[PDB]
């Protein structure tokens, strides 16, 4: 359940 | 050309200028990068309003709570950011959560014309409904989003005529949770506070694994990282989900103040991926109004990382991205949750899974009458004439055709008469739409409308066919395996095949597939078999003990000889299993009937005469696969046909690999054994009404 959508480069 | 103003050096710029196709997007790549070089495009600093020490934090939760009647209702204005084909999940949705009081203000995808028409009928009927005039091509974690979001908040406050009380947006994939007179109640007790959900972890580690520490740009939809940037001073960065619900102040603020930090953060933002994901959560903590912020957004997000995140967004964003997965049926425990307060759930597709949609609004309003058609079933449209054979590729127009002709030869021999066959037709023209098929969360076809001349009374005719695939999954006597596929187009996150037809040309590059039970670690031996016998590849495969499916792309040389393929599984020479699909010769180039020279050259098989180096000519003896010279010289002289000869080639393919279940005509007809399309049960013109939208109700619902 944590938030966020960005994965690292 | 021209050269740029600054000398551009940084290795994502370099980067970015030399995969950049537009000489517009490489101009506005090298002005933003100069700009920034010389410190005259970030701010550096922002000045801090809030006059807390830190964050805010608000309120303890009772079930019981919610159910008493306001004096004093809010108003709702949703936002609707919706793309794609899902049209008839969107109104049921729609359906679900109207309220003759709230508002609604929807945006399609500049890119989703089909969908944008299917809205205008609803805009169209409801004076509390209306559509963006203006459309954006709103890429996953692009910029615009937030110019979406931002145009949408100055639009709606400058609508005088709808007094509103909160923002919320919302998906085609979202789907309420609670009924809409618990969710006015608890909003109407809190409405001056803000609701957005922060990240939930380390604050540093965020703003790496999100670049927000790196320039973006969009252009030519497409995000293209530029290079770095410093989180400027004085203010606390925060992000977390962009779903949230915004209070009319609030907005107000946002969209009309001229401070120090409304202006930066806007500036700041517009070079950002994923801004809505921490451009909110950043200004309201920073505000004056940072004392009314609750860390929950009222949402439950389906967030399973481990299949979520698969960088699947490479080829949009300069960046890896991660994505929530769709709820099924055995989640549904979870929407009854009392730890904190949730309205809306996401994602949901009925593509993927109907059944827990179903569940849900069962639950939440009652079931349908005894005797409603359509419960279980969906259609999805996939092409429309408004769009133009030229929105379709050679492969779908192609075999769109074939299933349109399976379905005249279906009606022609269905009629048994010794005189006139009053059921022969010809075609005509292109296909009007095309539908997929699902009934019990299974893909069962498509359903092609066209139009037809009936020859005996020399008449045009418009007609639906369905037409479904023949199984071809077959087992044998041996075990852990459960299914083999093969198609394009894998989705890693929802473990399927994105083209549900697995329709394929030759110039295709198909995966194959497998689905395994559990049990303990295993290996297989896979081999891939062309039409005429040839073996085009072999690999073995580990199975670990905890593989749910596996599958690989093999490197094929194009294009691959149409016609049947198959693929085989063994264990240690012991068959296990076979599947075949098609690999169809195409009617159309550049959609165009196809030309000699250009359909020798495509139906021939691949140039080097082998599809990879190494060449397993040695196991066609050893698994039984002889090449019949006879085969070898029809399949040449296939290659060379045009025409009618091309035709039945293809048709004769096509009626191999499918069925043609039925076809109706929409209106008279002079064929007397089709049904009218209204009156069948798997017409895309049949009843469905949980997805259509009536008169507004006394208590002010559709549903
Ligand atoms: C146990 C069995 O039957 N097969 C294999 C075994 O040979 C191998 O050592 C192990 C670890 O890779 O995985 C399993
Ligand atoms: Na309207």
């Amino acid at each position: 359940e944590e938030e966020g959508s960005g994965g690292g480069q | 050309d021209q050269p740029p103003k600054c000398d551009i050096s940084g290795k994502e710029a370099i980067s970015a200028l030399s995969r950049a196709k537009s000489k517009h997007c490489r101009q506005e790549i090298g002005e933003t990068y100069c700009r920034h070089k010389l410190g005259l495009l970030m701010p550096e600093k922002v000045t801090r309003f809030c006059p807390l020490e830190g964050k805010a934090n608000k309120n303890q939760w009772d079930e019981d709570s919610v159910e008493y009647m306001p004096a004093n209702p809010v108003r709702i204005a949703f936002v609707l950011v919706v793309h794609g084909r899902a049209s008839r999940q969107l109104q049921r949705m729609f359906k679900a959560i109207y309220h003759k009081d709230h508002f609604y203000y929807i945006h399609v995808d500049k890119r989703s014309n089909y969908l944008h028409r299917q809205v205008l009928q609803v805009s169209r009927q409801y004076s509390n409904v209306r559509v963006t005039p203006w459309r954006m091509a709103t890429i996953w974690g692009g910029a615009s989003l937030l110019s979406t979001y931002l145009q949408s908040m100055r639009d709606l406050l400058e609508m005088t005529d709808w007094p509103w009380d909160f923002f919320i947006n919302l998906s085609a994939a979202d789907y309420p949770i609670r009924t809409n007179d618990q969710l006015v109640a608890f909003l109407s007790r809190y409405r001056d506070m803000n609701f957005l959900k922060s990240h939930g972890r380390d604050n540093a580690r965020f703003i790496r694994k999100q670049g927000l520490d790196r320039l973006f740009l969009e252009c030519d939809a497409h995000m293209w990282r530029l290079g770095d940037r410093r989180i400027p001073e004085g203010i606390a960065v925060d992000g977390g989900s962009d779903w949230f619900l915004l209070n009319r102040r609030f907005v107000e603020y946002v969209t009309f103040s001229t401070d120090d930090l409304v202006t930066k953060m806007k500036q700041f933002y517009s070079y950002t991926l994923l801004p809505a994901e921490s451009f909110f959560h950043t200004v309201l903590e920073n505000s004056p109004h940072c004392d009314t912020m609750v860390d929950n957004n009222l949402r439950i997000t389906n967030w399973n990382r481990k299949l979520g995140c698969k960088c699947q967004y490479k080829h949009i964003v300069d960046w890896c991205g991660c994505s929530p997965n769709d709820f099924k049926p055995q989640d549904f425990h979870r929407f009854q949750q009392t730890a904190r307060p949730t309205f809306f759930a996401r994602k949901f597709e009925a593509v993927v899974n109907q059944e827990i949609i179903g569940q849900l609004d069962y639950y939440l309003y009652g079931n349908y009458p005894a005797g409603t058609p359509g419960l279980r079933s969906y259609w999805e449209n996939v092409y429309d004439e408004p769009d133009g054979i030229h929105s379709l590729s050679d492969v779908t127009l192609t075999l769109y055709h074939s299933f349109a002709r399976l379905g005249l030869r279906r009606a022609e021999t269905s009629l048994h008469t010794d005189g006139e066959n009053s059921c022969r037709y010809y075609p005509m023209g292109h296909p009007a739409s095309v539908h997929l098929y699902f009934l019990a969360d299974r893909f069962q076809g498509f359903l092609i409308k066209h139009h037809a001349t009936n020859l005996a009374v020399s008449k045009l005719e418009t007609l639906e066919t369905w037409v479904m695939p023949k199984k071809v999954f077959k087992i044998a006597s041996p075990g852990r395996l459960q299914f083999s596929e093969v198609g394009t187009d894998w989705d890693a996150k929802e473990r399927l095949f994105r083209n549900f037809g697995g329709l394929l040309g030759p110039m295709d590059e198909p995966v194959g597939m497998q689905k395994w039970g559990k049990g303990p670690n295993v290996t297989v031996t896979v081999i891939w078999v062309d039409p005429v016998n040839v073996i085009a590849a072999t690999y073995d495969i580990l199975i670990e003990s905890t593989a749910e499916f596996t599958h690989y792309k093999p490197p094929l040389n194009l294009p691959l000889r149409p016609g049947v393929w198959t693929v085989k599984i063994l264990h240690h020479w012991v068959p296990v299993a076979e599947t075949k699909f098609l690999v169809a010769p195409l009617t159309f180039s550049n959609r165009q009937p196809i030309k000699p020279e250009e359909a020798l050259k495509l139906h021939n098989g691949p140039l080097r005469n082998a599809y990879m180096e190494q060449s397993f000519q040695s196991l066609n003896p050893v698994l039984s696969l002889p090449i019949n010279p006879a085969q070898v010289e029809q399949a040449r002289r296939n290659a060379a046909s045009t025409g009618t000869a091309l035709e039945g080639w293809l048709d004769s393919l096509v009626g191999g690999m499918w069925t043609a279940m039925d076809i109706c005509a929409t209106g008279p007809t002079a064929c007397p054994v089709m049904q009218t399309c209204s009156q069948t049960a798997w017409s895309s013109f049949s009843p469905d009404p949980k997805s259509e939208l009536g008169a507004v109700k006394p208590d002010g619902r559709l549903r």
